Protein backbone atom coordinates (compact mmCIF):
# COMPACT_ATOMS: atom_id res chain seq x y z
CA UNK A 1 0.00 0.00 0.00
CA UNK A 2 1.01 3.84 -0.56
CA UNK A 3 1.86 5.52 2.61
CA UNK A 4 1.14 8.95 3.18
CA UNK B 1 -20.26 -10.31 11.89
CA UNK B 2 -16.53 -9.62 11.70
CA UNK B 3 -14.86 -9.02 8.94
CA UNK B 4 -11.43 -8.22 8.46
CA UNK B 5 -8.65 -6.18 6.16
CA UNK B 6 -5.00 -5.66 6.56
CA UNK B 7 -2.79 -2.96 6.15
CA UNK B 8 1.43 -3.16 6.27
CA UNK B 9 1.71 -6.84 6.55
CA UNK B 10 3.83 -9.51 4.93
CA UNK B 11 2.48 -12.56 3.16
CA UNK B 12 4.08 -14.63 6.20
CA UNK B 13 1.98 -12.33 9.09
CA UNK B 14 -0.98 -12.01 6.44
CA UNK B 15 -0.97 -16.04 7.00
CA UNK B 16 -0.79 -15.79 10.42
CA UNK B 17 -3.97 -13.16 10.56
CA UNK B 18 -5.45 -16.01 8.15
CA UNK B 19 -5.19 -18.76 10.73
CA UNK B 20 -6.63 -16.31 13.54
CA UNK B 21 -9.53 -15.76 10.69
CA UNK B 22 -10.21 -19.46 10.30
CA UNK B 23 -10.12 -19.99 13.56
CA UNK B 24 -12.50 -17.80 14.68
CA UNK B 25 -14.64 -17.50 11.95
CA UNK B 26 -13.54 -13.90 11.00
CA UNK B 27 -14.24 -13.13 7.43
CA UNK B 28 -11.32 -11.61 6.00
CA UNK B 29 -11.00 -9.93 2.48
CA UNK B 30 -8.66 -7.83 0.32
CA UNK B 31 -10.73 -4.39 -0.08
CA UNK B 32 -12.21 -2.58 2.68
CA UNK B 33 -16.17 -1.54 2.48
CA UNK B 34 -18.95 -0.55 4.69
CA UNK B 35 -19.12 -4.14 5.76
CA UNK B 36 -15.58 -3.87 7.08
CA UNK B 37 -15.64 -3.97 10.71
CA UNK B 38 -11.67 -4.28 11.99
CA UNK B 39 -8.83 -2.78 10.05
CA UNK B 40 -5.47 -4.68 10.87
CA UNK B 41 -2.48 -2.60 10.87
CA UNK B 42 1.79 -3.08 11.61
CA UNK B 43 2.86 -1.28 14.38
CA UNK B 44 5.52 -1.11 16.54
CA UNK B 45 5.91 -2.11 20.12
CA UNK B 46 3.28 1.53 21.08
CA UNK B 47 0.62 1.04 18.37
CA UNK B 48 2.46 3.65 16.06
CA UNK B 49 1.57 2.77 12.66
CA UNK B 50 1.72 4.46 9.14
CA UNK B 51 -0.91 6.32 7.27
CA UNK B 52 -2.73 4.07 4.54
CA UNK B 53 -5.69 4.25 2.48
CA UNK B 54 -7.04 1.71 4.96
CA UNK B 55 -5.82 3.46 7.83
CA UNK B 56 -7.93 6.45 6.70
CA UNK B 57 -11.40 4.91 5.68
CA UNK B 58 -10.48 2.62 9.01
CA UNK B 59 -10.89 6.12 11.04
CA UNK B 60 -13.63 7.86 9.00
CA UNK B 61 -15.99 4.29 9.11
CA UNK B 62 -14.95 4.13 13.03
CA UNK B 63 -13.98 0.69 12.66
CA UNK B 64 -11.64 -1.30 14.69
CA UNK B 65 -8.36 0.20 13.84
CA UNK B 66 -6.15 -2.00 15.98
CA UNK B 67 -2.53 -3.35 15.74
CA UNK B 68 -1.10 -6.77 14.25
CA UNK B 69 0.15 -7.88 18.01
CA UNK B 70 -3.60 -8.59 18.56
CA UNK B 71 -3.56 -11.10 16.24
CA UNK B 72 -0.12 -13.00 17.05
CA UNK B 73 -1.08 -12.64 21.12
CA UNK B 74 -4.56 -14.26 20.59
CA UNK B 75 -3.09 -16.77 18.83
CA UNK B 76 -0.39 -16.91 21.36
CA UNK B 77 -2.42 -17.42 24.15
CA UNK B 78 -5.03 -19.81 21.89
CA UNK B 79 -8.43 -17.31 22.10
CA UNK B 80 -9.58 -13.90 21.09
CA UNK B 81 -8.15 -10.56 23.26
CA UNK B 82 -9.60 -7.59 23.44
CA UNK B 83 -10.02 -4.99 20.72
CA UNK B 84 -9.97 -2.54 23.00
CA UNK B 85 -6.78 -3.60 23.93
CA UNK B 86 -4.60 -3.45 21.11
CA UNK B 87 -5.96 0.00 19.57
CA UNK B 88 -3.39 1.89 17.72
CA UNK B 89 -2.40 5.23 19.45
CA UNK B 90 -1.31 7.18 16.32
CA UNK B 91 0.73 7.40 13.54
CA UNK B 92 4.59 8.59 12.12
CA UNK B 93 3.11 11.71 10.82
CA UNK B 94 0.17 12.83 13.40
CA UNK B 95 2.02 11.75 16.60
CA UNK B 96 2.64 8.43 18.69
CA UNK B 97 -0.37 9.67 21.14
CA UNK B 98 -3.31 11.13 19.73
CA UNK B 99 -5.80 8.11 19.89
CA UNK B 100 -7.39 9.02 16.06
CA UNK B 101 -9.65 5.63 15.68
CA UNK B 102 -10.66 6.26 19.39
CA UNK B 103 -12.13 9.21 18.80
CA UNK B 104 -14.05 7.69 15.90
CA UNK B 105 -15.98 4.94 17.41
CA UNK B 106 -17.47 7.15 19.77
CA UNK B 107 -18.07 10.30 17.21
CA UNK B 108 -21.11 8.54 15.11
CA UNK B 109 -23.42 11.15 16.07
CA UNK B 110 -21.12 14.35 15.76
CA UNK B 111 -19.00 13.68 12.19
CA UNK B 112 -16.56 15.92 11.43
CA UNK B 113 -17.17 17.54 8.68
CA UNK B 114 -21.40 17.96 9.31
CA UNK B 115 -22.50 20.66 7.19
CA UNK B 116 -19.91 20.79 4.99
CA UNK B 117 -19.63 20.81 0.93
CA UNK B 118 -15.98 19.63 -0.29
CA UNK B 119 -14.87 19.45 -3.84
CA UNK B 120 -11.78 17.07 -4.25
CA UNK B 121 -10.49 19.35 -7.37
CA UNK B 122 -7.89 18.06 -10.06
CA UNK B 123 -5.54 15.22 -10.46
CA UNK B 124 -4.73 13.21 -6.95
CA UNK B 125 -2.05 10.15 -6.13
CA UNK B 126 -1.56 7.05 -4.38
CA UNK B 127 -4.96 7.49 -3.46
CA UNK B 128 -7.88 7.16 -6.28
CA UNK B 129 -9.84 10.30 -6.05
CA UNK B 130 -13.42 8.16 -5.49
CA UNK B 131 -11.68 7.18 -2.35
CA UNK B 132 -10.66 10.76 -1.00
CA UNK B 133 -14.20 11.47 -1.76
CA UNK B 134 -15.60 8.35 0.37
CA UNK B 135 -13.79 9.04 2.69
CA UNK B 136 -14.92 12.70 3.56
CA UNK B 137 -18.89 11.34 3.08
CA UNK B 138 -17.90 8.84 5.79
CA UNK B 139 -16.82 12.05 7.87
CA UNK B 140 -20.03 13.77 7.08
CA UNK B 141 -19.49 15.99 4.36
CA UNK B 142 -21.51 16.15 1.25
CA UNK B 143 -19.29 15.91 -2.21
CA UNK B 144 -19.28 17.81 -4.87
CA UNK B 145 -17.99 17.64 -8.36
CA UNK B 146 -17.77 20.82 -9.73
CA UNK B 147 -16.43 23.96 -8.71
CA UNK B 148 -19.15 25.65 -10.35
CA UNK B 149 -21.78 23.24 -8.57
CA UNK B 150 -21.40 24.33 -4.62
CA UNK B 151 -24.98 24.80 -3.03
CA UNK B 152 -24.93 28.49 -3.11
CA UNK B 153 -26.62 30.50 0.01
CA UNK B 154 -25.21 30.25 3.07
CA UNK B 155 -26.94 27.08 5.09
CA UNK B 156 -23.77 25.67 3.86
CA UNK B 157 -19.71 26.12 4.16
CA UNK B 158 -18.09 25.10 1.29
CA UNK B 159 -14.33 23.79 0.28
CA UNK B 160 -12.03 23.01 -2.20
CA UNK B 161 -8.83 20.43 -1.78
CA UNK B 162 -5.91 20.12 -3.89
CA UNK B 163 -2.82 17.85 -3.78
CA UNK B 164 -0.30 20.66 -5.50
CA UNK B 165 2.12 17.71 -6.16
CA UNK B 166 0.67 15.88 -8.72
CA UNK B 167 -0.31 19.15 -11.14
CA UNK B 168 1.79 19.54 -14.35
CA UNK B 169 0.55 23.42 -14.79
CA UNK B 170 2.60 26.73 -13.37
CA UNK B 171 -0.14 29.13 -12.40
CA UNK B 172 -3.74 27.50 -12.13
CA UNK B 173 -4.01 26.00 -8.65
CA UNK B 174 -3.23 29.24 -7.66
CA UNK B 175 -6.28 30.74 -9.20
CA UNK B 176 -9.34 28.27 -8.19
CA UNK B 177 -10.57 31.34 -5.88
CA UNK B 178 -11.11 32.98 -9.38
CA UNK B 179 -13.95 30.29 -10.28
CA UNK B 180 -15.58 30.06 -6.90
CA UNK B 181 -15.80 31.59 -3.65
CA UNK B 182 -14.08 28.71 -1.07
CA UNK B 183 -11.62 27.82 0.73
CA UNK B 184 -8.64 26.20 -0.74
CA UNK B 185 -6.44 23.18 0.86
CA UNK B 186 -4.24 20.91 0.65
CA UNK B 187 -5.06 17.20 1.00
CA UNK B 188 -3.26 17.32 4.37
CA UNK B 189 -5.80 19.38 5.31
CA UNK B 190 -8.48 16.07 5.57
CA UNK B 191 -6.03 13.32 5.94
CA UNK B 192 -4.36 15.02 9.03
CA UNK B 193 -8.15 15.96 10.00
CA UNK B 194 -8.90 12.41 9.73
CA UNK B 195 -6.26 10.99 11.25
CA UNK B 196 -6.51 12.90 14.76
CA UNK B 197 -10.55 13.15 14.37
CA UNK B 198 -10.66 16.66 14.76
CA UNK B 199 -11.21 19.35 11.99
CA UNK B 200 -7.96 21.61 11.67
CA UNK B 201 -8.44 25.14 11.38
CA UNK B 202 -8.01 25.72 7.81
CA UNK B 203 -5.06 27.66 8.52
CA UNK B 204 -2.20 25.68 8.44
CA UNK B 205 -3.54 24.60 5.06
CA UNK B 206 -4.74 27.12 3.25
CA UNK B 207 -3.31 27.65 -0.32
CA UNK B 208 -3.26 31.74 -1.42
CA UNK B 209 -4.99 32.55 -4.55
CA UNK B 210 -4.69 35.17 -7.05
CA UNK B 211 -7.15 37.82 -6.53
CL1 LIG C 1 2.58 -0.65 1.60
NI1 LIG D 1 -19.85 29.67 9.20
Amino acid sequence: SPTF
Amino acid sequence: RMSMVVSGLTPEEFMLVYKFARKHHITLTNLITEETTHVVMKTDAEFVCERTLKYFLGIAGGKWVVSYFWVTQSIKERKMLNEHDFEVRGDVVNGRNHQGPKRARESQDRKIFRGLEICCYGPFTNMPTDQLEWMVQLCGASVVKELSSFTLGTGVHPIVVVQPDAWTEDNGFHAIGQMCEAPVVTREWVLDSVALYQCQELDTYLIPQIP
